[PDB]
């Protein structure tokens, strides 16, 4: 038996009564499709998700859309499975909602396509990778100071105009070009204007054909805003498990995911946690994050943008989110104004992978020396401001001479930045950037002008630019 | 001249030390303020829920 | 009391003064019984219908075409927290607002009106006059500048202040002290009798103090004095 | 025996619970026996929770309540222009009926992702600081946030007044205010001539909570009518905090589970629904647009509270107003450091963009490096140049009440400031310089004004320097 | 007949309610229709409160619940050495079943006052800073407290590795950690040869809260099996804060009134039960010992928080790891000012203690 | 029991003076926290000088604490405590280093360990 009836509606919460012995399972999807029987009714097309078993053959559900127009006693049908979204090559270049239905006007997916459940357990212990492996992104600053790890989670912090979107697009382009892996963008709590702008930017940059976009808009219910991240992760897991690829996953803002979870808990009536959050905050975060791992046949790496409430890093949501992160990237408006692209902060950014055991002794030493030199230059800034640079000792002037060149060499010309600069882009191997920074530190190019380092790829391009300048 | 130079250097060093101490005090006070804010939110929500379910 | 005043406002068209001893007690009494009435508590333990009840009470106290009622109400602020929901909701119902802070009371300044937080819809150039508006704005600016200097003064001393800031403090302390007054009903607490100061006289006195005519006078001579004439006469008692 | 009728069981605090109403929809309108209306929000197993849209003192237990069969909706049309109206669409100023021949539902889907267009048209508010540092575009929703008695209402009124010579329709929604204050606002708008294109929606403090809850949605529907007709609409919400408080009161009276600070779990969803209906439509379905200016009142400058954080997350930008700035002499009181616009520069003309960059850097280099002024009195390092430029910029950004400035004059004065033509005028005379420079412009720079108004670009720098020097040689410094 | 068979009434958020089961006892194991285990928590007049020890999605109201007749127990034995198991003893490494032949209860009384002896045998951790400033004895309970990414796991792993040539059994319990990190820890232990005497109990962040709540007790029971047979055992709880959070979650879902920081009133008893089982037995009891090294994660170095204070009030001392000292290149960032061993020195050898 | 008729007049006076100096030091700690001891007046500097030594002399080495630090404990009569604190208040030992007042019993041990260290 698969037919129920609506018995109680209170906002986004709907209770449905079923026949004895035929109750739906937890997280199962229920469908309401009603046509106006007369002038006093309205058409309904709504999807529900089972949350609790209240007893007496009643089930409490959360709606994925507006509940306006619902009438008690109207028929509900059970699909017998959780929410299922299409997976495969058909999802590339398309924009979806939380239900897996396309938002764009390119047409609907045929019913014969494969679909996968949104809710599933994390990969087992013996299916995981046995060693830590570094993911080469092709960006000099990232590959040197904050290396990325296959299967790891990276936090992203930045301002309004730092260039987060450009960095995301460049990461997508580089991974698709050099590793053959697709990327998935999950718009958790995405503004509609921002989503439209992002879609047009992706189409202009051309990385749209290598990415699948899922948008959960602000005006959608907390259930949809909760499950958008899960449906994006489900779309990525297909390419991890079947094609064996290395896939990238982007989350618009995980804080909105936690807040949607808290709102759902409040609507369900569960008692609040320490600072008003849901009791299951850690469980939900772990269930989301533990599926983003590296297995024996592939990996998924994820980039989270994180909002810190009241700038307090001790707040429970940032405290729980930070427990799963492996790296951190901070974008600086100072560098953005100075002309440094990518605007990645060389001192604030941190990474667990920057250890000699896994990144290499030479790489570790070069990175530490670069950071030390930049810290010394930062320390000397006030005295350079107050007094002329000549007043500094010869050692301090040499330090500044090295540091300015290093700071300029940290920049890079991006493939997606051709629309802004006319010039092509570069993909720099980690060994190449390590060798270049080592040569710069050894004083090999002290006689070259500082503007030859401004926007290049290999270290040889600095020499070529200097030769062209004359 | 030597006395004036020494006075200026001493003032510079003392002001640097005072600035560092003030920054550290600001950091500690901010930590305490954040803890107090979290505690206040916890207390208000606990009282709200207790009163709500006391009916 | 409101309906007793409304009868006079409507039927006879009289001008009515309405004085309310404490309007916060209405809110407190309404909140004392909400739980027994069976309503779930609100944020700070108030009744859910706080704003609705307050508006339904306050909106009847208005002036109409048939008559006018001017009402002066005393509003209690629990624990000196102006962010409390009852004063926060009450603020939107008023045209003119007087704020009393116990920081001025601890220092011996009465009536201890906060010179900045107090607001009024009548403080406009076309309503009160250009000279009055400018002198009031200058007084407010001077006091606002003074408030910032106290934090650095309490640590580094007055000696490290510039010549401009020293004069700012010098005039601001005198202005704040001259803001005091002696009330007729304050005889029980001050011994000395009260006074009545017209608006033109107080504007003139504050203009003189802003111009700096009485920088040489001691600051204690401005305490509960009324006019500046009484300031300069009280100075004679100290030999200045 | 019929299912389109019921009897009331409980009455109190503005809500009623009725037995029956088997076929009632969620959010449907219902009519009581004495003639008052209600909205069915809670559909329990054996009773319906109804919020009453009027005086509930006439309703008794056991009396009859009937179906209406329709969702809540309000009249829409050009007849509402120049009228002050309640959220239900009934006039409150007298002056006769409204004579509106069309209606629109309160709850309507927002425009989709593919229905929209990028924001590219400026919304000129007439405020120098807003137009230069936090641009607002047509279709953008910008939050105006600050404490009490800081100037948010003044900013809104100035923005509404400035729309006189532009094809923009304004809607003002007053929530939880005094009817006397609404009357004063309407009188000022009538005096300045804004009622020729303005609609006022009022839900005063004495009205039932559901009316305060529904007022912004009625305003949104009235704006959406013109937007889908192909025009441009500006909608202002004078306080979303009072609407949220009214919704909280209704939810607590209906015995729904409370969340943080007693607010219900869907309080964020409510405001996201409200603010997501402002959009800039694609040319495929008309170029009309709707821009929103929600207001939020903070307590002691705390922007970390529940509703402030929700609205900050939802909106496209924030304008912060500070009480210390207000009392320091900066009457507009806009904190340019914290105020942010996420569509900026797409919402500005070329002439404004060519000076706003320099203005922003000057203001930042003043705001930081401030507190050196007292020790900068002892002239050191020539940083006094930056200090003087910042002081003159701050003096330029000041503005008076109900005196919006044309965008061309704003561009000209900002050019004069940023190019160093004010460096020898003392800060005490900057206001007089600007006031007399506007008259000198409208007397002897009509060619420059027309060039800016037509081509949206700066005139020749040589001609600009000639005009500025000609005025400056006549300006007497005192 | 509903004596040994029940029927589910309510299911949700990992807590179920059953009708019947008249003969079930408090704390008993129950088995659901799909093979998922459960624990009988509350014996109401009409219904039974059951805590689901696994994925509760497959459990629907109206399903059958049957008794197992056994108090909550875990399998123990020497066959468990070198294996990775869940808190219920089910292997997760994929090497096949574990051939244990006996079990022990999860809840068991601690040794009495007269059953103990003073700690006098050194536990050599192989780390100079600890072995010099904060000596650890066999039978001691020493807290390791610090912020995130400070080296607590590295200290624990080095201590476990150092026991290669010493008669010690090591148990590593990871509560709420990442599965990839546990996999790397297991690989490092295998590479250094510690799997010959180590049992690994894991409960990742994606597991339900009851498993995280039960894991330390399963670990301590596995340790007690060897402890009461005359051997010496070392048990490491990789995070007690995760267990405390899981228990707070479970209590809030049971609608018990919260207290300070929304924690329940028995959060102290929760850890006191677990940590009071580690002891040094007397000669009459066999002379065995069990050593515990619980972990606590602080926020911004706040050592005066509720959970850190509770754990400090139980153990025999603490080792404080300082974040800014860790970032300054002193990787074994022992803060000597705030680190103390209350029963150390008596265990330290004579040559070292001068 | 801290009453003049119970413990004695001089006991009460010494206790009150010690409490007063400690209160003054607690008040000054805010200023010393930010800008150090340089800006304190000559009176406040002497108050700090006496208060630090009093606070350190309030420490004692316990018999039970011999297991933690190898030092043996001490038992101090109340008459000796009063005499020592009165002597410290009178300024007899202003020249001794403040680290010589820690974990000792009678006031003679302060002098003994100050002599043991450099003096
Ligand atoms: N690598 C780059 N090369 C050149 N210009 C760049 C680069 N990155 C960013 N910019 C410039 O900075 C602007 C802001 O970049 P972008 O649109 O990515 O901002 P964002 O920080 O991602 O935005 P938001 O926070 O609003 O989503 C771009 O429009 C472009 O003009
Ligand atoms: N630019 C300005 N110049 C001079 N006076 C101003 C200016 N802006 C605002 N004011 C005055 O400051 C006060 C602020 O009133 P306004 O209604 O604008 O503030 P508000 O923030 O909406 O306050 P509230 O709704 O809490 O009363 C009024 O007296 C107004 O006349
Ligand atoms: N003695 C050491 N020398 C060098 N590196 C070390 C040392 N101890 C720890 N590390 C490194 O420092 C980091 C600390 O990680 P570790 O897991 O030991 O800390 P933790 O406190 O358990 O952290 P988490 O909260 O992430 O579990 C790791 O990268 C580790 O390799
Ligand atoms: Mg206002
Ligand atoms: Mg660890």
């Amino acid at each position: 038996m698969t037919r129920g009836r609506v018995i109680q509606v209170m906002g986004p919460v709907v209770d449905v009564k079923f026949e004895n012995g035929h109750l739906p399972a937890i997280y199962n999807a229920l469908k309401i499709q009603h046509k106006a029987r007369n002038e006093n009714e309205v058409d309904i097309d709504l999807t529900l998700e089972v949350a609790l078993h209240l007893g007496d053959d009643t089930v409490r559900t959360i709606a994925m859309a507006s509940t306006d127009g619902l009438i008690r006693g109207m028929e509900v049908i059970d699909t017998g499975a959780p929410i299922s979204v299409p997976v495969g090559e058909v999802t590339l270049g398309r924009v979806f909602n939380v239900l897996g239905e396309p938002i764009d006007l390119e047409g609907d997916i045929p019913a014969d396509a494969r679909r996968d459940p949104i809710h599933r357990p994390a990969p087992k212990f013996e299916e995981l990778a046995t060693e830590v492996e570094i993911l080469e992104t092709g960006i000099k600053v990232v590959d040197l100071l904050a290396p990325y790890i296959k299967g790891g989670k990276i936090g992203l912090f930045g301002g309004a105009g730092v260039g987060k979107t450009v960095l995301i697009q460049e990461l997508i382009h580089n991974i698709a070009q050099e590793h053959g892996g697709i990327s998935v963008f999950a718009g958790v709590g995405e503004r509609t204007r921002e989503g439209n702008d992002l879609y047009h930017e992706m189409k202009d940059s051309g990385v749209i054909s290598k990415t699948a976009m899922v948008f959960g808009q602000m005006n959608e219910p907390p259930g949809a805003r909760m499950r958008v991240a899960l449906t994006g992760l489900t779309m990525a897991e297909y390419f991890r498990d079947e094609q064996g690829q290395d896939v990238l996953l982007f989350i618009d803002n995980i804080f909105r995911f936690t807040q949607a979870g808290s709102e759902v808990s409040a609507l369900l009536g569960r008692m609040p946690s320490a600072v008003g959050y849901q009791p299951t905050l850690a469980t939900e975060m772990g269930q989301l994050q533990e599926r983003i791992t590296s297995t024996a046949k592939g990996s998924i790496t994820s980039i989270q943008a994180i909002y810190v409430p009241a700038d307090d890093y001790t707040d429970p949501a940032p405290a729980t989110t930070f427990s799963h992160l492996d790296a951190t990237t901070n974008l600086e408006r100072k560098l953005a104004e100075m002309g440094i692209y990518p605007a990645v902060d060389p001192l604030a950014s941190t990474s667990r992978a920057l250890a000699p055991e896994i990144v290499g002794e030479e790489h570790y030493q070069v990175a530490r020396k670069v950071q030390q030199t930049l810290q010394r230059y930062k320390e000397l800034q006030d005295i350079i401001a107050i007094l002329g640079m000549d007043e500094l000792s010869d050692e301090d002037k040499l330090v500044v001479h090295r540091a300015r060149r290093i700071q300029f060499f940290l920049s890079q010309n991006f493939h997606v930045a051709e629309q802004f600069t006319g010039q092509p882009g570069s993909y720099v191997p980690v060994k190449e950037t390590v060798r270049g920074f080592k040569e710069i530190l050894e004083g090999k190019y002290d006689h070259l002008p500082e503007d030859a380092f401004r926007l290049v790829g290999r270290i040889e391009e600095v020499v070529e630019k200097a030769k062209a300048m004359g | 001249l030597d006395a004036k130079a020494s006075e200026h250097a001493a003032r510079m060093t003392a002001m640097k030390n005072a600035t560092d101490n003030a920054n550290e005090l600001i950091r500690t006070l901010t930590l305490s303020y954040n803890r107090a804010r979290q505690a206040a939110i916890t207390q208000e929500i606990t009282e709200i829920v207790a009163g709500a379910n006391a009916l | 009391g409101l309906t007793m005043a409304e009868y006079f406002r409507d039927e006879q068209g009289q001008d009515v003064l309405l004085f309310i001893d404490n309007i916060f007690r209405f809110t407190q009494a309404g909140s004392e019984v909400s739980a027994l009435l069976g309503r779930m508590p609100s944020a700070v333990g108030y009744q859910p219908t706080l704003a609705t009840e307050m508006g339904q009470l306050q909106e009847r106290i208005t002036s109409t075409a048939k008559g006018s009622i001017t009402s002066i109400q005393a509003i209690y602020v629990p624990a000196d927290d102006y962010t409390d929901p009852a004063p926060a909701t009450t603020f939107s119902h008023l045209d003119a607002t007087t704020n009393l802070e116990r920081k001025l009371a601890e220092m011996g300044i009465y009536p201890a009106v906060d010179p900045l937080a107090s607001t009024s819809r009548a403080l406009a150039p076309e309503i009160v006059g250009e000279e009055h508006y400018q002198v009031a704005r200058k007084v407010q600016q001077t006091l606002q500048r003074y408030k910032e200097l106290q934090d650095i003064i309490a640590i580094l001393g007055m000696d490290e202040l510039s010549d401009e800031d020293k004069l700012v403090v010098h005039r601001a302390r005198r202005i704040q002290f001259f803001l005091s007054q002696n009330f007729h009903v304050a005889e029980q607490f001050t011994g000395q009798p009260g006074s009545y100061v017209p608006v033109k006289e107080t504007v003139r006195g504050f203009k003189e103090i802003l111009e700096g005519k009485y920088d040489h006078l001691p600051e204690d001579a401005f305490r509960l004095v009324g006019r500046i004439e009484e300031v300069v006469e009280k100075a004679k008692a100290m030999g200045v | 025996q019929v299912s389109d009728v019921g009897t009331v069981i409980q009455v109190g605090d503005g809500i009623a619970r009725a037995h029956g109403l088997d076929n009632v929809m969620s959010g449907e309108l219902v009519e009581f026996a004495n003639g008052v209306m209600g909205m069915a929000l809670n559909l329990e197993e054996n009773n319906v929770g109804i919020v009453i849209l009027g005086p509930y003192t006439g309703i008794k237990e056991g009396d009859e309540v009937r179906r209406t069969g329709r969702i809540m909706e309000v009249p829409v049309g050009e007849a509402l222009i120049g009228r002050v109206v309640n959220p239900l669409g009934q006039p409150v100023d007298g002056l006769g009926p409204v004579e509106t021949t069309e209606t629109r539902p309160i709850e309507s889907p927002a425009p989709g992702v593919m229905d929209r267009r990028s924001v590219h048209e400026p919304l000129q508010t007439g405020i120098k600081a807003i137009d230069a540092l936090v641009p607002i575009g047509r279709g953008q929703r910008e939050l105006i946030i600050g404490d009490r008695q800081t100037g948010k209402t003044s900013v809104a009124i100035d923005t509404i007044i400035n729309q006189k010579d532009q094809n923009m329709i304004s809607i003002y929604v007053a929530i939880g205010q005094k009817e006397s204050t609404v009357r004063t606002v309407v009188e000022t708008l009538r005096k300045h001539g804004a009622l020729d294109y303005t609609i006022v929606v009022t839900a005063s403090a004495s009205q039932p909570a559901p009316l305060l809850f529904l007022a912004p949605y009625a305003g949104v529907a009235m704006g959406e009518y013109f937007m889908y007709k192909g025009k441009h609409v500006l909608v202002v919400y004078d306080d979303l905090s009072k609407q949220a408080a009214a919704y909280r009161e209704l939810s607590l009276l209906l015995r729904r589970p409370p969340g943080r600070e007693a607010y219900p779990g869907d309080i964020f969803y409510l405001h996201s629904r409200l603010l997501e209906r402002a959009a800039k439509l694609s040319d495929a379905k008309g170029g009309g647009s709707l821009t929103a200016l929600p207001f939020v009142e903070t307590q002691a400058g705390d922007i970390s509270a529940y509703i402030p954080t929700n609205v900050i997350s939802i909106t496209d930008g924030q304008i912060f107003l500070q009480s210390d700035l207000f009392f320091s002499g900066v009457r507009p009181a806009i904190n340019a450091g914290l105020s942010v616009s996420r569509v900026g520069g797409a919402a500005q003309i070329k002439a404004m963009k060519k000076v706003a960059g320099t203005l922003r850097l000057d203001l930042a280099a003043y705001r930081e490096l401030e507190a050196f002024a007292q020790f900068g009195s002892d002239l050191d390092k020539a940083t006094q140049a930056k200090l003087a430029r910042g002081a003159r910029t701050v003096e330029v950004l000041k503005q008076d009440l109900h005196q919006p400035i044309p965008v061309e004059k704003q561009v000209l004065i900002i050019y004069a400031l940023t190019r160093g033509f004010l460096d020898d005028i003392p800060v005490e005379d900057v206001r007089r310089f600007e006031k007399e420079f506007y008259l000198f412009l409208d007397q002897n720079g009509q060619h420059l004004l027309e060039h800016i108004r037509t081509t949206k670009d700066l005139p020749n720098e040589d001609d600009l320097n000639k005009a500025i020097e000609a005025f400056k040689k006549t300006f007497v410094v005192s």
